[PDB]
């Protein structure tokens, strides 16, 4: 209606544009540890 | 046995002779698996 608007819109896209319209996908670490027995580090490099 | 989180299982199996009664002898138990589970674990059940 007058005055209302849904907020849900799609991205704007373009077949190639640069900084602040250009797609960028990041990944972000879990929390804090010991919360659990669970462990997941890099591997512990052995050595010959 | 389920101890800090971590469960354990260990087993072994040999051939008896008796039927109702159970073996005398002796026959140690080698681990199986040791997994980080964590659950608060209270009661079981078996399956057949």
């Amino acid at each position: 209606g007058f005055n209302c608007y849904f907020p849900l819109q799609s991205y704007g896209f373009q077949p190639t544009y640069g900084v602040g319209y250009q797609p960028y996908r990041v990944v972000v670490l879990s929390f804090e540890l010991l919360h659990a027995p669970a462990t997941v580090c890099g591997p512990k490099k052995s050595t010959n | 046995k389920n101890i800090d989180g971590y469960f354990k299982i260990y087993s072994k199996h040999t051939p008896i002779n008796l039927v109702r009664d159970l073996p005398q002898g002796f026959s140690a138990l080698e681990p199986l698996v040791d997994l980080p589970i964590g659950i608060n674990i209270t009661r079981f059940q078996t399956l057949l």
